């Protein structure tokens, strides 16, 4: 039953540990078209493919509340590096999906959720972290997070050079205990894929 | 790719004994020793695994003892009962499938450690 | 795609499995009773032969082809050149039989001559390789398709018709030494 | 009829230009047709 | 693979590179496959070429692998994942089903292509094929079994025989 | 009667001194999937708009027979710099137009072609250069030359990297005669824009 | 069927003579066909 197989683009991603996708805020996009851009956008279905990341080593001296992040957009060098810098607003939701597999020995528990509009939290409101698009990943029962989630902001359209609207973030809900038959690290990748990448409002060359 | 750095070596007569450490930065991979003989091809020596199983040369095998420290992120080489033939320079860094002792030409190595046995 | 690999059934999946589209094929020249009905020269001539398929050179096309299944069966056409007459006997026929006009016997023509043989083996199907023995290495001295004799034959070809194979056997590639990929000439055009 | 191009029926009978099979099936065909093909599991395309 | 062996194992490193070969019927890694067997008696190609990757560790070890079709016209093939995810590829995990196909396309100028590296030119005119190790979890020996085999379209165009006797 | 304007993309350019469109060889595109990309192609409709070239300088030196060339598709900055970058693959067709303002009180012609798989030509076979996708310039009637070519080629995808069918060129039939109140000099700009921006086979990044 | 001169068909098939295209328009003749003729403006017989 938990075999899951996303396919985005030309690329695909099979999981045999899945546990299900969690849609964050809404199913799907808004209303793409809209009365700033004046009708002088396109879409590129040329972007919406997966590229990878590292996050962090999730080791077993890190205790509860060991928060890392990964502002998004990030540095892209593929079609969407391109893309961000040559057309000045761009719009996308993006589809994440985050990997961090040991062996079904271990134990402990990450909270893998994206945030909008990042900002730091103190060490007390991280208790409240489960309010926003999130699942877990415990090695006990599954080793892949699966999250989509719509693009939300102030302007319908946004400069990913200055704003930044999500987040992924991921938490050491329980430390990672290991036992002589599991994995002594953890290693947590991230796959992240934007889908509906919208643009508009085309930049000169700097060639 | 890794910032990884070695001490311990010097000089020593036959049959003495020496302790190289190294610390590195970079995750938990299997780590192990190298030596570079003088006039001689780059060889390993010892390699341990993730928190276990260490593996030895022919020639080198019962003398040495490689150990590992996760917590401080440092390998050890205690070197006992030496032999004028084990002075090189000591390197360290990655290695691939411990049991067959595969070392693995990846990247920069560190240049910190130098081993002068006499006799 | 995904699936238990112990279990050996076979898996062909396409590329629809992201976003490509499968293309029409036409697969006529790697037919078997195609590719397999072609002249073929046999290195072991002699003034007397004993016509047995696996004389063919184990790298040749039709050859090599046929040393990688188990079974066969298929009339043959020959093609010998010969100084004086051609006697030719079937599966079984004692060897003396061969110095006799009262066999098929072809007398020469200029350039050389062209027969069609039937298959007389008395097995349902041939095999190329046998394990075991037949007396009370090598195949059994009945695997064959009969014997021609001639004052001397200098050149002779065999050509399968009605090729049918059955039960394949691996079939090999030459070895690539050192190099990434195996490189050798390819024509060109001159200049 | 594998490699015979000519256009007009042979000139000697099927008795002489071959022999006759007698009576009293492509296997691997079967088998390479009845390949398990798509994907397995679920599907979020 | 080197040395003769099926199999590529889990490596401890921070090159993630399991192995790289040509996509073409001569290459090194396929001289001994039947495929490669039939494609030395034929002229031109056409079609898709599956891979089928075959896990064969212990229950108590887990890993994550990724295949990516490098097209030519790149001068080095990447050396690691966050370079070669732009190419087309996939991604899989090990549980229960232990096996995965991959299908590598036929993407190329002109409709047919030759099965043979033409003359010491490189950078062979059909790309590469990079298999990568994405993560492993407690498999320190353990292998993956690779095979390959016919498309549901490849097909084989002009009778030749190149082999020397 | 004579005022053109055509659009590509989100570009236009309009002109007064037209004398009409000339199709080269062709009408339209021919099938663009084919059995050797696998159907794994995209279009990308961001890439066909204009973008201006500098041929020469018309001056009165040059005598007949001068021949000025621009093998196509040249250094681009834009979004088609990146897509022959970026993709092994591509293929298009081409919407080129040639201006060479002078005013209508000088003399002169030139003939404004486009040739497939340039070869240089021998000062004999120039006489015959109207064999192709052709019209003339001439200060007397018109400004504007303008031709539209298909993609031809012996492969259905090519790789611009190492193979450019299309060659504008443009030829000097009668050289300039000026007056007192005619141009001293004629400068001859190009406005190319490509049609059916076909590509498939993306490569790996470099960053 | 430029430069054949033969009535009977050809003895060997059509797969065997020559290639077989496959499929999935002359132009210079529409180009040549369609060109203006005539006169242009006014006439004075």
């Amino acid at each position: 039953d938990r075999t899951l197989t996303t396919r985005n683009g030309h690329t695909t991603s099979t999981t045999q540990s899945s546990v299900g996708v969690t849609y964050g805020y809404s199913t799907g996009e808004d209303h793409v078209s809209g009365p700033n851009t004046s009708g002088l956008e396109t879409r590129v279905t040329q972007a919406e493919r997966f590229f990878k990341k590292h996050l962090f080593n999730w080791t077993t001296d890190k205790p509860f509340g060991h928060l890392e992040k990964l502002k998004l957009p990030t540095d892209h060098k593929g079609v969407y590096g391109h893309l961000v810098d040559s057309f000045a607003y761009m719009r996308n939701g993006w589809d994440v999906e985050v990997s961090a597999v040991g062996n079904q020995f271990n134990g402990g528990c990450l909270l893998v959720a994206m945030v909008p509009e990042w900002k730091k939290f103190t060490p007390r409101e991280k208790y409240q972290l489960t309010l926003f698009p999130h699942q877990f990943i415990s090695p006990r029962t599954n080793m892949t997070a699966h999250i989509t989630v719509p693009y939300l902001g102030v302007n319908r359209y946004d400069q990913y050079k200055k704003h930044k609207p999500w987040t992924l973030v991921v938490m050491v809900v329980s430390p990672l205990t290991t036992s002589s038959i599991g994995a002594t690290e953890i290693k947590v990748y991230a796959n992240i894929a934007p889908t509906h990448v919208h643009v508009a409002g085309e930049l000169p060359s700097k060639e | 790719q890794v910032q990884l750095q070695e001490s311990g070596g010097g000089l020593v007569q036959a049959g003495g004994s020496l302790r190289l450490s190294c610390v590195y930065s970079g995750g938990a991979y299997s780590m192990g020793w190298y030596r570079q003989a003088p006039g001689k091809q780059r060889e390993l020596v010892a390699a341990i695994t993730d928190d276990g199983i260490t593996n030895y040369r022919d020639t080198v095998k019962g003398r040495f003892t490689i150990s590992r420290d996760n917590a401080k992120k440092a390998v050890y080489l205690q070197m006992n009962s030496l032999k004028p033939e084990d002075t090189a320079v000591y390197h360290c860094n990655t290695v691939r499938r411990v049991a067959t002792l595969s070392g693995s030409s990846s990247g920069s190595w560190g240049q910190g450690t130098q081993v002068t046995v006499s006799s | 795609t995904t699936s238990a690999g112990e279990s050996a059934d076979p898996v062909t999946t396409t590329v629809e499995n992201y976003g490509g589209e499968t293309q029409v094929q036409r697969r006529h020249h790697t037919d078997v009773g195609f590719i397999m009905d072609r002249f073929v020269k046999i290195n072991n001539t002699n003034p007397t032969h004993v016509i047995d398929l696996m004389q063919t050179h184990q790298h040749g096309l039709v050859g090599a082809l046929l040393r990688a299944a188990t079974y066969y069966f298929s009339d043959l056409e020959i093609v010998v050149r010969h100084e004086g007459n051609l006697t030719w006997v079937p599966n079984g026929a004692p060897e003396a039989a061969l110095s006799n006009a009262g066999n098929p016997t072809a007398y020469n023509k200029a350039p050389f001559t062209r027969l069609a043989l039937p298959y007389t083996a008395p097995h349902r199907v041939l095999a190329t390789v046998y394990n075991g023995t037949s007396k009370y290495t090598q195949l059994p001295a009945s695997f064959n398709f009969g014997a021609i004799r001639a004052t001397d034959i200098s050149e002779l070809l065999v050509r399968m018709k009605r090729a049918e194979l059955y039960c394949p056997r691996p079939l090999l590639a030459v070895e690539v030494t050192a190099q990434d990929r195996h490189k050798q000439k390819i024509i060109a055009p001159a200049k | 009829s594998g490699n015979t191009g000519s256009i007009i029926n042979n000139y000697y009978m099927q008795q002489y230009q071959n022999s006759m099979d007698t009576q009293l099936n492509d296997w691997f065909s079967k088998l390479a047709s009845s390949a398990f093909s798509g994907l397995f599991g679920a599907l979020l395309a | 693979f080197d040395d003769g062996k099926p199999y590529v194992v889990t490596r401890e490193d921070e090159q993630r590179l399991l192995a790289k070969f040509d996509v073409s019927l001569a290459a090194k890694h396929m001289s001994n496959t039947y495929l490669s067997g039939i494609a030395q008696y034929y002229a031109q190609y056409s079609g898709t070429i599956n891979l089928h990757f075959m896990f064969t560790g212990s229950t108590d070890s887990k890993a994550r692998y990724m295949v990516a079709y490098v097209p030519p016209g790149v001068e080095t093939p990447p050396d690691t994942p966050e370079r070669a995810a732009h190419c087309i590829h996939a991604e899989w995990d090990t549980g229960l089903n232990s096996k995965f196909t991959f299908s590598i396309p036929y993407v190329s100028a002109a409709d047919y292509a030759y099965t043979a590296s033409d003359v010491a030119e490189t950078t062979n005119v059909q790309g590469w094929v990079c298999i990568y190790q994405i993560t492993h979890g407690k498999a320190q020996n353990d292998t993956l079994v690779v095979s390959v085999s016919a498309g549901k379209d490849f097909e084989l165009r002009l009778p030749i025989d190149p082999r020397t006797q």
